[PDB]
RNA sequence: UGCUUGACGAUCAUAGAGCGUUGGAACCACCUGAUCCCUUCCCGAACUCAGAAGUGAAACGACGCAUCGCCGAUGGUAGUGUGGGGUCUCCCCAUGUGAGAGUAGGUCAUCGUCAAGCUC
RNA sequence: CUAAAGAGUAACGGAGGAGUACGAAGGUGCGCUCAGACCGGUCGGAAAUCGGUCGCAGAGUAUAAAGGCAAAAGCGCGCUUGACUGCGAGACAGACACGUCGAGCAGGUACGAAAGUAGGUCUUAGUGAUCCGGUGGUUCUGUAUGGAAGGGCCAUCGCUCAACGGAUAAAAGGUACUCCGGGGAUAACAGGCUGAUACCGCCCAAGAGUUCAUAUCGACGGCGGUGUUUGGCACCUCGAUGUCGGCUCAUCACAUCCUGGGGCUGAAGCCGGUCCCAAGGGUAUGGCUGUUCGCCAUUUAAAGUGGUACGCGAGCUGGGU
RNA sequence: GGGCUCAAACCACACACCGAAGCUGCGGGUGUCACGUAAGUGACGCGGUAGAGGAGCGUUCUGUAAGCCUGUGAAGGUGA
RNA sequence: UCGAAAGCUAUUUAGGUAGCGCCUCAUGUAUCACUCUGGGGGGUAGAGCACUGUUUCGGCUAGGGGGUCACUUACCAAACCGAUGCAAACUCCGAAUACCCAGAAGUGCCGAGCAUGGGAGACACACGGCGGGUGCUAACGUCCGUCGUGAAAAGGGAAACAACCCAGACCGCCAGCUAAGGUCCCAAAGUUGUGGUUAAGUGGUAAACGAUGUGGGAAGGCUUAGACAGCUAG
RNA sequence: AUGGGUCAGCGACUUAUAUUCAGUGGCAAGCUUAACCGUAUAGGGUAGGCGUAGCGAAAGCGAGUCUUAAUAGGGCGUUU
């Protein structure tokens, strides 16, 4: 499939590889919203930084 | 009396895990004693280094009688 | 066809220990003797040699038994990564993970190569 | 150990060791298995040597600890010198300089019948760069030439250079007679943070109080408050924030010394004790001492306790410092 | 702080709104890559001390310059 | 345009310097990060008592001490058995994470990686969270590990307030949406809605301990064979 | 905490000689001169410097050389 991830919180003092998991997503800047193959190796880094993105 | 003395750290402990791969020659562990024993292609220094003689990679078990654990270099 | 015995391994206690029963045809052990090879900081005890009168007593092998040992869940608990919160020496919530102990229970192993005998 | 299950990781953190030893305590082949307990046994006893059972490493391993140790890495015996020479793939470790491990090749050995094992010791401490000088080798160089001297190369010796990356071959103090450059990176004063300590209060209540815990006290313990003493820290100030005491002038708090209002009393009265409320006003003079204080004398209704840069030196003093 | 108590407090739930130089919109500049052998398009960037890198302004003198400007007013000064 | 450090090691060194680390530029070259899956070692948190120490009971029993002076135990106590606790320098066990390696998708702002070279700065750090030593689990204390921020970061919130919360400012706009935090007035936005609690201005500072404050819940005793309280009498 | 009462003027990374790296030029297996000469920024002067070969302490050997008993390993060098 393909999911929607939109980028909610800042970047801004976070862990490095959770700045890692949302710039491996393709995100760059608040409200971005990309759309990226939901496999399980894009699932790990929402996951990992579930609390900085909002996911539909 | 007092205290204050302590001597350098020795850097010991496995230098390539499980699955690596290896050189001939390749020191595996580094130990005070024994706490891993030499399998098969796997040498012992004088002071219990435990090295590559042959290339492969790592595989680690424990197995014999007294339940040492070997470091043995497989294909 | 399978069994028994012996040697060497795999594995290293769920495999061990203890207790009890059993095996001498062969094998093995105990056994006989020591001049010969060889041995004892003394001693044929062990090692070694030449044997087959005696015995399965010891040991060994096989079989049985949870007394010990060993193995051991499920559930829960503790801890814990990340995010958040509180009354912030310490805790809680969401999510991920998850023991040790203990409990129920389990175990008197399993497999391979070769040689001899027997069985079918 | 701290050290947070890779490595590493500081403190004038918590504990111990080293500045060696061994030609056997190294190599190898062969062989063996400790400590301790119990029983029996001449001296012999808790414990000596001997025999038996258990024991299964609780012993040993030159030495501190940690990690190891059955192919024992522990113990004995025979023969020995591999505690060899050149090296060295490849790694670990690491700022550098140093450091660690090492298969394999060649030469020459030792032990074993042989496969093999041996480039020191179960491992991790036992150490000191360069310069300079000394000794043994050397096919190198040799200031016209041949030599030599001297130099180079290889081997090796001389540092508790221990402040151990070692300034020199060679080195202690005084300064209140002091001086410069700096620092609030760092002390003394005051401020700040903190509150161990200090002071004040409370909780429990064994006990004292003739009996009676709580009129008055209150052990053993516990919980707070203040900022208030002795401290802790080093945040402000070292291109300067004047110190103790006195004098003058104060201002605030209340945990009240007098006066005012009360409860309880082991309160007959007079006088007290303790607690609650109360900050309006008041709240000594001298001797000694620089004293604050204190002791003393004599008063007073009382001679309060603190904060205010231990209030107050661009207001005075200068006794102390 | 004023003030507040069937709160303007606390507990729970819900729907609104406010709120930044964050995000979006609109206009502009610039950096780096890529496409462009072009003007330019595209994407992503553009807080900053020590410090590194890049690109410029202005002043005096020399050449260009025996030129050019200048008493129909130079330099300087003072306003727009 | 990019953009640190206040670290390590050595230093007659400690507020200096040097190599490495971290910045920048250039050249070259092909790696790197995140996640998933797979392969590893560990001895920490926790736990435990199998070792080494340290606990507390009980049972049984040496041995020691009394009465005899050959027998029995007034009194202590080894071991063992059972129950029961502790430990940075204990461990029969033992995570999460973190670390090492391999393979794989996408994303990297067009690059992350590495090498060589030109130029540095820096080697006084501070606070907050978490794990610790130290201190009194005192200090805006001190010393490490690790992350975040400040340093070198403006804007909004926390009254004011480097280091906390939200968020990283190229410029302009008298446009809109949100974050933290808020919405009675100061002062932008609910005197919003629903259901409760509080009466202390608690909210809007604190403990042991004390109390018929008040709300909710689950139980129990007595009770119209007279409960509790009051009154009369014994 | 420091410094500055204000204004105007002055006031601090320079220069020489050696050198390394970068950029940009000349020439190129060569490149370049110094002193000096020179009716003199020309031209000459090529002594010297760097490069075209390295290894070794060195004698020396040389695309090899050093270590070594070793033509084995290894070090450095050679394919510009
Ligand atoms: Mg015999
Ligand atoms: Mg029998
Ligand atoms: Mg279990
Ligand atoms: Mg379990
Ligand atoms: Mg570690
Ligand atoms: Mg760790
Ligand atoms: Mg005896
Ligand atoms: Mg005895
Ligand atoms: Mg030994
Ligand atoms: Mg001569
Ligand atoms: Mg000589
Ligand atoms: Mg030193
Ligand atoms: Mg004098
Ligand atoms: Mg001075
Ligand atoms: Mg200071
Ligand atoms: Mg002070
Ligand atoms: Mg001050
Ligand atoms: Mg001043
Ligand atoms: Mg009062
Ligand atoms: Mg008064
Ligand atoms: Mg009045
Ligand atoms: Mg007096
Ligand atoms: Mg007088
Ligand atoms: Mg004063
Ligand atoms: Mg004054
Ligand atoms: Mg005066
Ligand atoms: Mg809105
Ligand atoms: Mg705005
Ligand atoms: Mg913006
Ligand atoms: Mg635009
Ligand atoms: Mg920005
Ligand atoms: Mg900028
Ligand atoms: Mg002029
Ligand atoms: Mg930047
Ligand atoms: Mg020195
Ligand atoms: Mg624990
Ligand atoms: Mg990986
Ligand atoms: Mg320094
Ligand atoms: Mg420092
Ligand atoms: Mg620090
Ligand atoms: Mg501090
Ligand atoms: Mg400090
Ligand atoms: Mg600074
Ligand atoms: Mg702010
Ligand atoms: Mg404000
Ligand atoms: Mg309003
Ligand atoms: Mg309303
Ligand atoms: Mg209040
Ligand atoms: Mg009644
Ligand atoms: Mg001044």
């Amino acid at each position: 499939a393909t999911v929607k991830v939109t980028l909610v919180k800042s970047l801004n003092g976070r862990l490095a590889n959770h700045k890692a998991c949302v710039k491996g997503l393709g995100l760059r800047r608040i409200n971005h919203t990309v759309e990226v193959q939901d496999t399980p190796e894009n699932r790990g880094m929402i996951n990992k930084a579930y609390y900085l993105l909002r996911v539909e | 009396t007092r205290n204050g003395r302590d001597s350098e750290s020795k850097r010991l402990g496995v230098k390539l895990f499980g699955g690596q791969a290896v050189k001939a020659g390749n020191i595996l562990v580094r130990q005070r004693g024994t706490k891993f024993h030499a399998g098969y292609g796997v040498g012992l220094g004088k002071d219990h280094t435990l090295f590559a003689k042959v290339d492969g990679v790592v595989k680690f078990e424990t197995k014999g009688a007294f339940g040492r654990k070997y470091v043995s270099i497989v294909a």
